[PDB]
């Protein structure tokens, strides 16, 4: 019922970044995802 | 006084009450402390640019985006000058093929907001970078107050509710008068299983014309 | 295609009756992989995506 999402991004000036979320829904993974802004290079998703 | 008359007629109340004093409170600490979206000056924004009165359409959405430059106190919308979300490019290509209108070279919604469209997310702060960190703190009992108020307009209001947490609002919103235009979320993991097709821009004109009243111009205009 | 790039998916699912099981999926675009998260019925519980360089 709940994960925590975890990013590597790539800005537009090629620096990589990892972003750490916690504690989401599957429905609010689903809209975090439509709201990443930045090229995805990896995606993880964990069950908590 | 927070809001302009029109809402705070209806909402002065809630301001008073423990918990929006304990929001605040939080609120006071952690713009101090972090980074918060949207800037603080911005909370209400869609409020603002939208009053009680002249509500025509509601967008509803759930937390403000997380990161620099993005959010504006309104759902869905970014500041001109960053790149839009994939979302909210779904929405564009959604409007173009519903209305017409091209694709703009930034994606702020403000010109929605000017015209009546209410661009309501349910909770109205982040910390940078932690989606949902500002779940439960208060902003729900809040946002929950301003459906209701807007359920209990004798002029009736049409709610746009895409994916499934917008739609769990169905139950505050009095559908003997209201108008109700539902789909799948426009995140790429749902758009074209509803989202797509479901012409919600013109669906919407439709009902205000039915009532009388003047039509939204949807297209946005590059900057 | 030099053009578009190709990602790597790998889920460990659990299936009504608790059984843990690995899939994997190779080579798929950006699309193909939102369209393979909406056919997943059973519970995700890890879900890796890798974009290949
Ligand atoms: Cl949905």
């Amino acid at each position: 019922d709940s994960y925590d999402v975890t990013m590597l991004l790539q800005d537009d000036d090629g620096k990589q970044y990892y972003e750490y979320h916690k504690g989401l829904s599957l429905s609010d993974f689903e809209v975090l995802y439509g709201n990443t802004a930045d090229e995805i290079i990896k995606l993880r998703l964990d069950k908590v | 006084q927070l809001l302009q008359d029109s809402w705070w007629n209806q909402l002065k109340e809630e301001f008073e009450k423990p918990y929006y004093q304990e929001l605040r409170e939080m609120l006071k600490r952690e713009y101090a402390e972090q980074t918060i979206y949207p800037d603080s000056r911005d909370i209400f924004n869609a409020l603002h640019y939208t009053s009680y009165d002249d509500v025509k359409v509601v967008i509803l959405g759930q937390d403000p985006y997380h990161g620099p430059g993005q959010a504006q106190g309104l759902s869905f919308s970014v500041k001109p000058g960053v790149k839009q979300p994939p979302s909210l490019k779904n929405i564009f290509l959604e409007l173009q093929q519903d209305i017409g209108c091209s694709i703009p070279n930034h994606g702020s919604l403000v010109s929605w907001a000017k015209q009546g469209v209410l661009l309501l997310n349910t909770v109205l702060t982040v910390r940078r970078g932690q989606a949902n960190s500002h779940k439960g703190k208060g902003w729900e009992r809040l946002t929950d107050r301003i459906i209701d108020v807007l359920s209990e307009r004798e002029r009736p209001v049409i709610f746009i509710l895409w994916g499934r947490h917008a739609q769990m609002k169905k139950e505050r919103i009095d559908t003997s008068k209201h108008f109700i235009i539902e789909s799948t979320h426009p995140s790429p993991f749902s758009a074209r299983n509803g989202f797509f097709g479901s012409r919600p821009f013109s669906r919407a004109n439709a009902y205000l014309e039915k009532m009388g009243e003047a039509p939204i111009d949807w297209c946005i205009k590059d900057l």
